């Protein structure tokens, strides 16, 4: 699905923010 | 049909089933127990903004899961843990029951080989900051 | 040394999930959850030692939960109720937390349609006569 | 054996023959 592969990759976005909010 | 039974015994048994999972949770592994909860506790609002940025399947949130554990990081990790947490507030009874343990089934599955070293190096950082 | 993540996340997790249940539940479904833990109470030691009776994964419990669910009873599924809940107490770790969710499935998949109603009407009158 | 594990089943329905008429009596 198109729109899961898109809301997944601002997921990803969510995580990749909280490992830089650590360092 | 007064009373949901399956939905009674879902509580009787994760109430029992958390007690004894935390019981034999080593000093360390409670520590970070209490860091994932805060980590997860943070992640949570954005996680709620982009789920209901697209709201309308069970295939669907262990897509999300998936694709957050692709080959990954504690900070998807942790996401992806908050997202079945979610989850698992919505699916409170009857059919939904079978829904949330395949998709815990889905994160602890789909979990990199490196995953204990890589959270228990992550979550400790996370009890210094908080 | 290290932790064992999947541990602490199943922990987290089945809090959460055991927090957001209760907090769905009906008032009449929270007076039976009560029932359902006393009534719990006296079956746990006589199944236990039934257990060490003889024997000393999922499947052994999986086939008594089954058995105890053939078409049943109240007594009989809260039996299940409780057997599922003593080997996620020694189930605790790595391969073994699948193995709860394998008989917990059987149980719930397992219920007669009646349970609703047949466990509404026993898990109150065991609250009354424990009250 | 397999057999072990339905006598040990009979054993689990008497009890909970048994709890279904203990926690109503009284
Ligand atoms: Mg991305
Ligand atoms: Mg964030
Ligand atoms: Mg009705
Ligand atoms: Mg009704
Ligand atoms: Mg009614
Ligand atoms: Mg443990
Ligand atoms: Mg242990
Ligand atoms: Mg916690
Ligand atoms: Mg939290
Ligand atoms: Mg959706
Ligand atoms: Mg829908
Ligand atoms: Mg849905
Ligand atoms: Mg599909
Ligand atoms: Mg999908
Ligand atoms: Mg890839
Ligand atoms: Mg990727
Ligand atoms: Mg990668
Ligand atoms: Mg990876
Ligand atoms: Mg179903
Ligand atoms: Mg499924
Ligand atoms: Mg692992
Ligand atoms: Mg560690
Ligand atoms: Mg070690
Ligand atoms: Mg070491
Ligand atoms: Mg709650
Ligand atoms: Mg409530
Ligand atoms: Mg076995
Ligand atoms: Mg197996
Ligand atoms: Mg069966
Ligand atoms: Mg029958
Ligand atoms: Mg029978
Ligand atoms: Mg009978
Ligand atoms: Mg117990
Ligand atoms: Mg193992
Ligand atoms: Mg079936
Ligand atoms: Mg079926
Ligand atoms: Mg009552
Ligand atoms: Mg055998
Ligand atoms: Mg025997
Ligand atoms: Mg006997
Ligand atoms: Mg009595």
């Amino acid at each position: 699905d198109a729109s899961t592969k898109k809301l997944s990759e601002c997921l990803k976005r969510i995580g990749d923010e909280l490992d830089s909010n650590m360092e | 049909d007064d009373i949901d039974a399956s939905a009674v015994m879902a509580a009787y048994l994760a109430r029992e089933y958390a007690e004894a999972v935390e019981e034999q949770l080593t000093p360390r592994e409670r520590d970070a127990l209490e860091a994932l909860r805060v980590s997860g506790e943070e992640v949570r609002s954005p996680l709620l903004q982009e789920l209901s940025n697209a709201g309308e399947n069970s295939h669907i949130p262990a897509a999300l899961v998936s694709a957050l554990l692709e080959a990954t990081s504690p900070g998807r990790m942790v996401t992806a843990v908050e997202l079945c947490a979610q989850m698992g507030r919505l699916w409170t009874r009857g059919r939904q029951l079978v829904d949330f343990m395949r998709l815990v089934y889905v994160l602890l599955d789909r979990l990199p080989p490196t995953a204990d070293e890589d959270l228990g190096a992550w979550l400790q950082a996370v009890a210094r900051v908080h």
